[PDB]
């Protein structure tokens, strides 16, 4: 029965991976499908570069699917379709899924008296949006996803699972059409609703973090650069050769710095050529966070353009354009004189965390914290009327 | 105003005879505007009490005073049916 | 037998989605309860069967004592499915329900099913034992699940508990194949062990 | 994670009423002449002062300790200087004006 169908992959198959099948035929027998669920989300992993493993899903996607969890059979299945580059195929065996777990539904709720099965509809909407995206289909995707979202929302029960799946699918839209700035943010969402279980690769780790600091760079509003910096994804992968850039570049953004920063970006015009027409970009960014980090770090709130002109090497005529640009972005609200030549900031948006910025808020409210108390005692002692 | 009804008395007087001593506080709050104006406790007098005059029993070893927020409705059931003695609130310092 | 209150622990989990009784053991651990329920009363009506699950992320009250097995199916239905047994932490919940009761004659004894092994420790469970026999609760363990393809160690519990009590502790084996659950508590002592002084 | 809601507190008409007789002092609810005016100003700067000094503290125990860093808490922080005042402005100077007059 199952025979034929654990047999004849193994000849296909590494010999590496011939215990796997056979641990198939025996938790079968056992009728202990606990560790089955285990086996199967294991054999992508060591095998994501022939798809032995989809032929292998079918056989279980009509068995157990209700004496299985619901929300496993969404993990193994994912990783075969998405890696699947024949994406009709895809589509189609997504659907007829979706039709066995409608019918089973309404049965089994009350059957079982203990389990859900309505949770396991929401996924497989998310992956038929996936195979839309890389398909280029892009439209359809997002219609899907619309109607997908009001549901959630309505839902407050619902597994950690489901929104991981959700935002993966929403960000991938986003990368398709190179909106930067919606793209780190729900990368973002993403990363904390990360399960311990499986449901990552080691592959899909370090594409995020390529994706996540390209994004960035090229935002017109972030200033997230020190949450990445500080965040694990982007931490363990500098080693290696496309990314030693990319962390030095990330760094030199977050830290003001022009020296390390200007001698990275001649490299990438070269080197890298989506980076050979942002190279104008990128020189305005550095100074335009900048610009904010000085007055701001000072305890003095009103400043002279001239320090300002040395900091940002730019003459006079491009720091007002800089600051008007922050203002239109909404990032900064305030005014220009270029009667008394001063720029009087009065709104700042969230700083970048880091201990010494912390240091810095610190000491400020000592200043002002002696003043309090000092005049808590002039006040207390003076009245001899208080309540007489 | 305070004062009870027949039909009150009714009612008043099983909780006499379960409790031997119980209280009826009765809460007008249309009347009331200082949230302790028209409320005053009653309790039952007997057919006994009224002819051989042991009535007034509860106006020795207390305060004996009694302070109407209605003159002219208490006066009406204190000898028919009632006599009114006066309301005093408390808490501890936890509750102030 | 008589004068009894019972804590049932019921562990809903990921060892529990196996069929092996029919049609998985969600269904079949129904099947139980109503079988429990009705001999308790038929030695002595005024028994009283309470329910606490080892179940999910915290274990939790599911329902009080009640002389109505309706009640007790009634919220077994919606719980969940995705833990693990705690099993030190079961016991002292289970304690905490025995104490609230209409009256309280009614004997103390914990039974507990086994479908998962233990989150817990070998420390905790330990320090469970001097705790249980001071207050003369029992410990009874229906293993069905720690025994498919595993050891318990709970053995030890079950002794250094078992003294003159009001209800005496023992181990009741129930293979975890099929041999049809629900008859194998009914058929094997729930009732006919009971105390001496 | 739990979402601090402020409070208020009120009543019905209904029950105020029972509130403001029963209580038999000044009340931090009502207030009488100058004189308990004066006493609100010393009590208001004193809460300033103590809630400071919790700010600062917790600014320590971050760099010190090293509890996990909150942006919200930084973040509504970062606000707070900007929206400061500051000496020599010409914003002062029209205060002064006003205090002649009053």
């Amino acid at each position: 029965e199952i025979d034929t169908i654990l047999s004849t992959l193994r000849m296909e198959a590494d010999p590496s991976l011939h215990p796997l099948f056979e641990q198939f035929e025996k938790f079968y027998e056992e009728k202990l499908w606990f560790q089955l669920s285990e086996s199967l989300t294991k054999f992508f992993d060591d095998a994501k570069s022939t798809p032995l493993r989809l032929r292998l899903y079918d056989n279980f996607v009509s068995k157990f699917y209700d004496k299985i969890n619901q929300l496993s059979v969404v993990k193994y299945l994912l990783a075969s379709l998405k890696d699947s580059k024949d994406f009709d195929e895809s589509l189609k065996y997504l659907d007829d899924l979706k039709a066995q777990f409608q019918e089973l539904d309404s049965k089994k709720q009350r059957n079982n008296g203990s389990k859900d099965h309505g949770d396991g509809i929401l996924l497989i909407d998310s992956e038929i949006a996936r195979t839309y995206l890389l398909k280029n289909d892009l439209v359809k995707a997002r219609d899907l996803l619309d109607d997908l979202e009001k549901t959630l929302d309505k839902k407050d029960s619902i597994p950690l699972r489901i929104t991981n799946s959700f935002y993966s699918t929403n960000s991938q839209y986003f990368k398709f059409k190179n909106d930067f700035n919606s793209f780190y943010y729900t990368s973002l969402l993403y990363l904390s609703t990360l399960e311990p279980s499986t449901s990552i690769t080691l592959a899909e780790r370090q594409q995020l973090a390529y994706d996540l600091s390209i994004s960035a760079l090229l935002g017109d509003k972030i200033y997230n650069f020190g949450e990445l910096l500080h965040h694990p994804i982007m931490e363990t992968i500098v080693n290696d050769s496309n990314y030693d850039w990319l962390f030095q570049l990330l760094n030199a953004l977050t830290v003001g710095d022009f020296d390390k920063f200007d001698s990275l970006i001649k490299v990438q015009i070269s080197k890298i050529p989506i980076l050979a027409q942002h190279e104008s970009f990128l020189r305005q960014k550095i100074c335009l966070m900048t610009l904010i980090e000085t007055v701001f770090v000072k305890n003095i709130r009103m400043l002279s353009f001239e320090d300002i002109s040395k900091a940002t090497h730019l003459p006079k005529d491009n720091v007002e354009h800089l600051v008007m640009r922050a203002i239109s972005l909404g990032l900064l609200k305030g005014s220009i004189d270029q009667v008394n030549e001063l720029v009087t900031i009065s709104w700042v948006q969230p700083r970048i965390i880091s201990g010494d910025q912390i240091t810095k808020m610190k000491d400020r409210l000592v200043e002002w914290n002696d003043q309090v108390e000092k005049l808590g005692k002039k006040m207390e002692a003076r009245g001899q009327s208080i309540w007489v | 105003g305070c004062w009870l009804s027949s039909v009150d008395v009714n009612t008043q007087k099983s909780f006499e005879q379960l409790n031997s001593r119980a209280v009826a506080v009765v809460v007008d709050p249309i009347q009331s505007v200082k949230g302790k104006v028209v409320i005053d406790a009653f309790r039952l007098i007997d057919t006994g009490a009224l002819i051989n005059n042991l009535e007034p029993r509860q106006t020795t070893s207390n305060t004996g005073l009694l302070n109407k927020a209605n003159i002219q409705a208490l006066i009406h059931g204190l000898n028919r049916h009632y006599y009114s003695l006066n309301i005093d609130y408390h808490k501890t310092a936890k509750e102030t | 037998m008589v004068l009894e209150a019972t804590v049932l622990v019921i562990d809903n989990s990921e060892y529990s989605r196996n069929g092996d009784f029919p049609r998985t053991r969600f269904e079949a651990q129904i099947d139980s309860v109503e079988f429990i329920f009705q001999a308790k009363r038929n030695s002595n009506p005024e028994n009283t069967v309470g329910l606490i699950s080892g179940a999910g992320a915290n274990p939790r009250v599911l329902s009080t004592f009640t002389a109505e097995f309706g009640k007790i199916l009634a919220g077994l239905h919606d719980t969940q499915i995705e833990g693990k047994l705690h099993m030190a932490t079961a016991l002292q919940i289970a304690q905490l329900t025995l104490k609230h009761r209409q009256n309280k004659v009614q004997h103390q004894r914990i039974v507990a099913f086994v479908c998962s092994p233990i989150s817990d420790s070998r420390d905790e469970l330990i320090r469970l034992a001097k705790t249980l026999k001071k207050n003369n609760v029992a410990v009874d363990i229906i293993n069905f699940g720690e025994i498919e393809q595993n050891t318990e160690l709970l053995d030890e519990f079950i002794a250094a508990v078992n003294n003159p009590q009001e209800e005496t502790s023992h181990l009741l084996t129930v293979t975890p194949g099929p041999r049809l659950l629900y008859e194998n508590i009914a058929s094997s002592p729930i009732i006919l062990e009971e105390g001496s002084s | 994670t739990f979402l601090h809601l402020p409070c208020t507190i009120e009543a019905e008409e209904a029950e105020e009423i029972g509130v403001e007789h029963l209580l038999r002092d000044v009340r931090d609810q009502a207030a009488g002449g100058l004189s308990i005016r004066l006493t609100n100003q010393l009590k208001s700067l004193k809460g300033l002062q103590s809630k400071l000094k919790d700010v600062v503290e917790y600014l320590d125990k971050v760099i010190n300790k090293e509890l996990p860093i909150n942006h919200t808490i930084l973040g509504k922080l970062q606000d707070v200087f900007n929206l400061l005042p500051n000496l020599g402005t010409p914003d002062d100077d029209e205060i002064d004006v006003e205090n002649h007059d009053r």
